[PDB]
DNA sequence: AGCAGCTGCACCTTCACGGCGGGCTTGAT
C-alpha cells in the first residue's frame, strides 16, 4: 500500500581511478615498463577577454585595463616528444544481487519489489542491460576529450578468475560507435559474463586497458578538481588537475558516468544519442533535464506505478527501472 | 513605561534600515512601510510568525540543507569513564543557537536587545513590570503576545528522523542491535581558536621577534595550529541553516589527526 | 639563525630538473641557481654550496630523491 | 571477555575514496568504528556458516594520502569537491562539502571460536579473504589487485601452538609482514593524568585534548615543550541525548524492528606506534563497550597498558 | 531569448613546444642527429643606466652614478662555434566542429547558437580562415626575434597520415611576407586540406619544421620565463629561460598566437597590418587596444546583435566572430 | 662530517666540462680544481680524489653520466 | 462550483578574519 520512507541502492559496477602512462605505438604488447604522465604548472601572459561589469565604476579604468596584460598560472599535462600512445588503464567488479535493497522500511513493500524483480528476471533476464555495459566497455567512452582527435583507439579486456587471465577480448573503438547498439560475437560472450555476474552467480573482475594514438608531444586532459576558495590574487592557480602516486588520472565518478550513458529511452528526439541514467534524466552539459515530472516518464512515478498499483509499463522502460536500481540511490518519502 | 523607547527605537532603525535599503519613491512605498512599522502591526507579526526552535546540542541541517527532522535542546549526562570528553560540560557556560525559517530570523534579534538582559529578554517570564510595560491598550493582547513570544523558544514537537540523516547499527553484548542517530553538536570552540590565533598572537608574537637575545620576555605566549581545514554548511546564504552558522560563516575549523609517513 | 640554509627543490616547470637556493644571516645569499636534471647532480651541486657557502656550520634541505643519494650524517654541520 | 585462539592476517588492501572527515572536530584518519562494523559484517556474512567467531582489528595504515589542496595566502586547507547532477529545470544543486581519501592498509583480526579443526586450516582464512574483497572499509571500494607482479596471501596464525621460542619465532614471522608500518591505540589514562596534571586551581575539562595537539613554540626562555609521540584526538564512540523509543515509534527509521536513540560525538585520544615496539600481537585489538542503559557505546582497545 | 550564463567553447589548433636544434646548412636532410641548443647561464659587470629618483640628487647616488658596475647574472643562449642553422620543430593538430559549445545553460540559446554558425557554414566555408591560417604557417611567424637578422628561412610541412608522411610541402619563408595574403599552388593545396579538417571530415595532424641561418656562434632567442612571485635584488636573476629536458625550446602559447594572427579588418587603419584575434583586439605590448567598447565593432556586441536580434554584421566581421569561436574562450553572462 | 666527500659538479657557463671539490674534515683541501672534458675524466679524477685524502672512508657524489663509470659497490665506502 | 496540487515571489545575515619558522614517528634480512 504506502511506499517505504527509507530506499537505498547501492552500487554495482564499481570502477577504479584510470590512470595514464606514455609510450610508442607498435609496443601496445609489452605496455608495462612505460612510464607515466606527469602534471606540471606553467605561467602564462595574456589579455582581458571577459565582458566587462560596466556599472558604478569610470571608464578610464576600463580603457586602462583591457590596454594591459594579465597574468595567470595554470596546470597542463603533456605527453613526451618521443611518444604517440597513451594508455589508460582501469579495473571493473561486477557485484549481483542488483533487486535486493541496503535499505527498506517497510516489510510489504520489501516483498511486492522482491516479487516485482523475480519476475523481471524471469521473463527478461540481464542481456539487454549487460549488452549495453559490453556495448560502452568497448567502444572507449571513459576517454572524454581523449577521443576526440584520437587516429586510432584499442581495447583490451582481460577477466580475472584466480589468478591469472581466463578470457582476452580486443576491440577496435573507433568501429564501434557511440550511438547504436548492434550484434557482434564476442562482445555477447563479453555481454553474457557481465549477465552471469549481475545474477548472484559470480562477482566478475574484469581489466581493461585503452591505447589512444594522438601524436608526438601533444596534450592529454586528465580530470580537473572543484576548487571553491581559491584564496587571493597574486597567487591563486584557476586550474588544478588530478593525479595520484605522481601520475595524472581521471575520477572513478566520471568513468562510472561514461559506462553508463545506456538511455536511449527517453521520449523527445531519442535520436540525438543515449544519455546517463538518471531520476529526472539530466545533463550538466545541456542543462536541461529530459523526463520530467510533467509527463508521466521518471523513475519515481513508474516505480510507484509498477510496484503498488501492478500498472506495469512498456519493456522498454522496464529497462530503465532496472538500470537504475543496479545505479543506486537514496530515494524515500 | 520603562523600557518601550529603546523598543520603539529598535523597531524605528528596522524601519530606517528599510526604507535606506529599498528606496523606493513610487506610489507611497515608503508609506506602506510607515503604515506597518510605525504602528504595532509589528508586533503583531513578530506574535504571528512561529518556528525558532532554541536547539543547541542537535542541529540537523549540518547533515543536509534540506533534512527536515526533529531537533533537540537537551544535554547529555556526564559519562563514568575515564579518559575521553565531550560537549563541555565542565564550565564556560555555553551559547544556544536558533532553528527554524530565515524570513523570522529578524525575530529572534528582537528578542535579543540588550537592555536589562537579552537572554532575559528573549525568556520574560520571571518579569512582571515588563510584560504590562510592553502595550498600552489593554490586557488580553498583553498575555497573548507575551505567550507567543515565550512560546517559540521551547517547543516540543514529534520524534522524526529522515532518509538523508544519519543511522546506524550497534552490535549489543548479548544479541540485538541499536539505531543510533547522531547530530551535529553546535559548539563554539571557534571562539578559543580565533582568540589564540588573532587577540593576543600579537603582542607575544613580537616579543619571540625582536626579543631573543634580551631577556625582557613577556609572561605570555601564542599557539601556530598547524594544518586546519575549512568546513562550509551553507555555500553563500549560511542564515538557512542556523543562527550561529551565520555568526561563523562556514569554517567548521577542523582539526589534524593525521598517521606518520614512515621514511 | 645560525647556519646556511640549502634547498634543493625540483622546478614544477618542467618536471625532473632541480633548482638550489643558500640562505644565510637570514637574507639569499644564492637565488635560483640551477643544479642539473637527475638527483645526484642535485646532490652534488648542494654538497658544493654547503662546502663553499657554508661558514661553520650548514643543514641541507630539499626532495626526497636528491637526499637519496646523501647519507644522514652528511646532512647536518 | 575473548582472548583470540588464532590470528588471521590479510594482506595489504588498497582503499581509493575513504570518508576524511571523521567528526565535527577532526579530519584526517577515518574512525575505528568503520573497522568494528567491518568486522561485525564480516562475522555476519561468512561467520556463521564456518562456525568461527570473528572479533578484534588491528589497524596498521601503511600509507594514507588526501585530497585537500591550500588556497593562496592562507595556510589553511580546503577540500576537493564533486559535481553533482542538476536538481530540475537546469538549475545547478546546493553543494554538501564532504572529504576524501586514499588507503593503504592491512589488518590482522583474531578468531576465537572452536569451529577450526585439524583440516580446516587454510581454507578457512582463503574463504575469508574471498568474501572481504566484494564489500568496502569507510565508505571506499577494496581494490582487487589485478594482474600485476607477486601476489599476497593471507596467512592463519595458531597463538597456543608451539613452543615458547617457537611462539616469539610465530611473533617475529608475523610482526616481520607490517614493519613499514604504524598502529593507532588508544591512551585514555595519560590524558586523563594531564587532566589531573594541568588543572591546578582552575577548572577545564576539554582544552586539555587542544593542549595535547598544538604547538608550544612558547615560553620564557624560546623553548618548545614536548611531547611523547605522535598524539591525535580521535572520536571514540558515542554519548546519548534522548531516552530509548520502541522499534515502531519513531518516523522515518533505517528499519521498524530495532530501537532507536538520539546520540552524539565524544572525543579522546590516540598514538601511532610501531608495531615492533609493543612486543604483543593480541594486544593492539578493538572492541565495543555498550552499557545499553546509559549510552555511552564506545569502542577501545584493552588490555593494552 | 537571452545570453547563457555559463558558455564555453573548445580549442581547435592545438600545437606543441616547439624545440630547437643546431647544426649546420646544407645537411637540412639529415637533420635528426642534431644536438640540441643548451641554454647557459653568466654573469656581466654593466653600469648603472637607469634614470636617477628626485631622491637620488644626493652626492651618495652620484656615487653610485659615478663609480658603480651591476654585475647582473643572466640566461643567454647560444649556437656553437661552428653551426649556422638553428632547426626549430613541432607537431600540430587540426581538430574541427567549432560551432559546438562544451557546455551551456540553455536549449533555446544552443539552438540559436548551432542555426547561425550552421547557416554561416551553409553560406560560405572556412576558405578565408583556413587560408589566413595556412598564410601564417607559410611564412614562419612563430621565429619572432629569430627572424629579423636571418639570411633565409625554410619551412618543411609533413602530413603524419598512419605514423608516416603522406604530402610534403616545401615553402620559402622570407618571398611570402607579413602584410599581405596571397594565392599560389601549394598554398591552396595546403588550405584545402586545413579547411577539410577543420569542417570535421578528416584527421588533420602535421609535422613543421623551420631552418633559420643566423651565423656561427650567435645568440638564439629561446622564450622567456614568467616569475610569478615578488621582486627583489641581489639574488634574483631576472632572466630565465625556457627549456625542455636540457634543450631550449619556445611555449605553445608563442607558437599559437603567432600563427593567429589574420586580423586586418578593424575601425583603425587596416594598412598597417594584421593583429591578433581577441576580443576588444587588443595588443598589449604596444599598449593600444583596437576595437574598443565605445564603438559597436567588438566580439560580444557583434556576437548578440547576430544571434538574438539576427542583425547580420559585413561578411569580414563574421569570418572574425567564427575565428573567436574557433580560438575558444569563456563567452557567458 | 667524519668521512671524505668528493663532489663532481658540472659548470653552468660552458657545459660539457666539470669541476671536483673535496671536502677533507669539515674544512676543503681543493676548490673547484678542472676535472675533464667529458664523464670518463671526471670519474677518472674524482676516483683520484678520493684514494688520496679518503684514508679512513669517503662518499663520492656526482651526476648519472659521471657515476656510470663507477661500480656501485665503489662510490661509498 | 470546491479541495488537491503546482509555480512564482518576498523574506532574511553578515566585511578576509595575521606570517621569518613552530611537533611528534623510520626495521631487519
Amino acid at each position: 500500500l504506502s511506499t517505504a520512507s527509507v530506499l537505498a541502492f547501492e552500487r554495482k559496477l564499481d570502477p577504479s581511478d584510470a590512470l595514464m602512462s606514455a609510450g610508442a605505438w607498435a609496443q601496445r604488447d609489452a605496455s608495462q615498463e612505460w612510464p607515466a604522465v606527469t602534471v606540471r604548472e606553467k605561467s602564462v601572459r595574456g589579455t582581458i577577454s571577459n565582458r566587462l561589469k560596466t556599472k558604478d565604476r569610470d571608464p578610464a579604468k576600463l580603457d586602462a585595463s583591457i590596454q594591459s596584460p594579465n597574468l595567470q598560472t595554470v596546470d597542463v599535462a603533456n605527453l613526451p616528444s618521443d611518444a604517440d600512445t597513451l594508455k589508460v588503464r582501469f579495473t571493473l567488479r561486477v557485484l549481483g544481487g542488483a533487486g535486493t535493497p541496503s535499505a527498506c522500511n517497510d516489510a510489504a513493500y520489501r516483498d511486492k519489489l522482491l516479487q516485482t524483480v523475480a519476475t523481471y528476471v524471469n521473463e527478461q533476464g540481464f542481456a539487454e542491460l549487460a549488452r549495453r555495459y559490453a556495448h560502452n566497455l568497448a567502444n572507449a567512452r571513459f576517454l572524454w576529450r581523449n577521443r576526440v582527435g584520437a587516429e586510432a583507439v584499442e581495447v583490451r579486456i582481460n577477466h580475472i578468475r584466480q589468478g591469472e587471465v581466463a578470457r582476452t577480448w580486443r576491440f577496435d573503438a573507433l568501429a564501434i560507435g557511440l550511438r547504436d547498439f548492434k550484434a557482434d560475437a564476442e562482445l555477447d560472450a563479453l555481454a553474457e559474463l557481465i549477465a552471469s555476474g549481475l545474477s548472484g552467480s559470480g562477482h566478475v573482475l574484469l581489466e581493461v586497458v585503452a591505447f589512444a594514438r594522438i601524436g608526438d608531444g601533444q596534450e592529454v586532459f586528465p580530470s580537473q578538481e572543484l576548487i571553491l576558495d581559491k584564496g587571493d590574487k597574486k597567487g591563486q592557480k584557476s586550474k588544478t588537475l588530478y593525479s595520484v602516486r605522481d601520475a595524472a588520472a581521471i575520477h572513478s565518478q566520471k568513468i562510472g558516468n561514461a559506462l553508463r550513458t545506456i538511455d536511449t529511452w527517453y521520449p523527445d528526439e531519442d535520436g540525438l544519442g543515449p544519455i546517463a541514467v538518471e531520476p529526472y534524466g539530466s545533463v550538466t552539459s545541456q542543462g536541461k533535464a529530459y523526463r520530467q515530472p510533467k509527463q508521466k516518464l521518471d523513475f519515481y512515478t513508474l516505480l510507484d506505478n509498477w510496484v503498488l498499483r501492478d500498472e506495469a509499463p512498456a519493456v522498454e522502460q522496464q529497462h530503465y527501472v532496472i538500470a537504475n536500481l543496479i545505479r543506486g540511490g537514496v530515494f524515500g518519502e | 513605561q520603562e523600557l518601550r523607547q529603546f523598543i520603539e527605537s529598535f523597531i524605528q532603525e528596522r524601519l530606517q534600515g528599510k526604507l535606506d535599503k529599498l528606496h523606493p519613491d513610487e506610489d507611497d512605498k515608503r508609506q506602506t512601510l510607515l503604515a506597518t512599522h510605525r504602528r504595532e502591526a509589528w508586533l503583531a507579526d513578530a506574535a504571528r510568525r512561529v518556528g525558532q526552535l532554541q536547539l543547541v546540542t542537535h542541529t540537523l541541517k549540518p547533515i543536509h540543507p534540506d533534512a527536515r527532522g526533529s531537533n533537540l535542546h537537551s544535554l547529555p549526562q556526564a559519562p563514568g569513564q575515564p579518559g575521553l570528553a565531550g560537549s563541555h560540560e565542565l564550565g564556560d557556560r555555553l551559547v544556544s543557537d536558533v532553528v527554524g525559517n530565515a524570513a523570522a530570523l529578524d525575530v529572534f534579534k528582537f528578542l535579543s536587545l540588550q537592555y536589562q538582559g537579552k537572554n532575559l529578554l528573549n525568556w520574560l517570564t520571571e518579569d512582571s513590570a515588563e510584560a504590562v510595560q510592553a502595550l498600552s491598550d489593554n490586557a488580553e493582547q498583553a498575555r497573548e503576545w507575551r505567550q507567543a513570544f515565550i512560546g517559540i523558544t521551547a517547543v516540543k514537537g514529534a520524534p522524526a528522523s529522515h532518509s538523508l540523516a544519519k543511522q546506524l547499527y550497534f552490535p549489543l553484548p548479548g544479541s540485538g542491535y541499536h539505531l543510533l542517530a547522531p547530530l551535529f553538536p553546535t559548539s563554539l570552540v571557534h571562539h578559543v581558536h580565533a582568540l589564540l590565533r588573532e587577540a593576543r598572537f600579537g603582542d607575544a608574537a613580537k616579543a619571540a621577534r625582536e626579543a631573543r637575545s634580551r631577556q625582557e620576555s613577556w609572561p605570555h605566549g601564542f599557539s601556530e595550529y598547524p594544518n586546519l581545514a575549512i568546513q562550509k554548511f551553507g555555500g553563500t546564504k549560511p542564515q538557512n541553516i542556523s543562527q550561529l552558522n551565520s555568526e561563523r560563516y562556514g569554517e567548521n575549523w577542523l582539526l589534524p589527526s593525521l598517521p606518520p609517513h614512515w621514511q | 639563525s645560525r647556519p646556511t640554509v640549502v634547498t634543493v627543490t625540483e622546478t614544477p616547470r618542467n618536471p625532473g630538473s632541480y633548482e638550489v637556493n643558500v640562505e644565510r644571516d637570514g637574507k639569499m645569499v644564492v637565488g635560483r641557481a640551477r643544479a642539473g636534471s637527475d638527483p645526484g647532480a642535485a646532490a652534488a651541486k648542494a654538497m658544493q654550496m654547503a662546502m663553499e657557502w657554508g661558514s661553520p656550520n650548514y643543514v641541507i634541505l630539499g626532495s626526497n630523491k636528491v637526499l637519496a643519494f646523501i647519507p644522514e650524517q652528511l646532512r647536518v654541520k | 571477555v575473548t582472548d583470540p585462539e588464532a590470528l588471521l592476517l590479510l594482506p595489504r588492501l588498497s582503499i581509493q575514496n575513504a570518508n576524511a572527515i571523521s567528526s565535527p572536530l577532526t579530519w584526517g584518519f577515518p574512525s575505528p568504528g568503520a573497522f568494528t562494523g567491518f568486522v561485525h559484517a564480516l562475522q555476519r556474512r561468512v561467520g556463521i556458516s564456518l562456525d568461527i567467531e570473528l572479533d578484534g582489528v588491528g589497524i596498521v595504515c601503511h600509507r594514507f594520502e588526501a585530497q585537500i589542496s591550500q588556497p593562496a595566502g592562507k595556510r589553511t586547507k580546503v577540500f576537493n569537491l564533486t559535481r553533482n547532477p542538476l536538481n530540475r529545470d537546469g538549475s545547478t544543486a546546493a553543494i554538501v562539502e564532504e572529504g576524501r581519501a586514499h588507503l593503504e592498509v592491512s589488518l590482522l583480526l583474531g578468531v576465537h571460536g572452536d569451529g577450526l579443526d585439524d583440516h580446516p586450516a587454510q581454507e578457512i582464512a582463503r574463504q575469508v579473504q574471498e568474501q572481504a574483497g566484494a564489500m568496502r572499509l569507510a565508505g571506499g571500494s577494496i581494490l582487487p589487485w589485478c594482474n600485476e607482479r607477486f601476489p599476497a596471501p593471507n596467512a592463519e596464525l595458531l597463538m597456543l601452538g608451539g613452543s615458547d621460542e617457537q611462539r616469539r619465532k610465530n611473533q617475529r614471522r608475523l610482526t616481520r609482514r607490517l614493519l613499514p608500518g604504524f598502529a593507532l591505540v588508544s591512551r585514555e589514562a595519560l590524558l586523563q593524568q594531564h587532566l589531573e596534571t594541568l588543572r591546578t586551581t582552575l577548572p577545564e575539562a576539554t582544552t586539555l585534548d587542544a593542549l595535547l595537539d598544538l604547538c608550544r613554540i612558547n615560553f620564557e626562555p624560546w623553548q618548545v615543550r614536548d611531547k611523547p609521540g605522535w598524539l591525535v584526538p580521535i572520536p571514540a564512540g558515542y554519548n546519548a541525548l534522548s531516552p530509548l523509543y520502541l522499534p515502531g515509534e519513531v518516523r522515518n527509521a533505517r528499519d521498524r524492528e530495532t530501537p532507536l536513540r538520539f546520540v552524539e560525538n565524544l572525543f579522546g585520544l590516540g598514538e601511532w606506534l610501531s608495531p615492533h615496539r609493543v612486543a604483543a600481537l593480541s594486544d593492539l585489538l578493538w572492541y565495543h563497550h555498550a552499557e545499553p542503559d546509559k549510552g555511552l557505546y564506545r569502542w577501545s582497545t584493552p588490555r593494552f597498558v
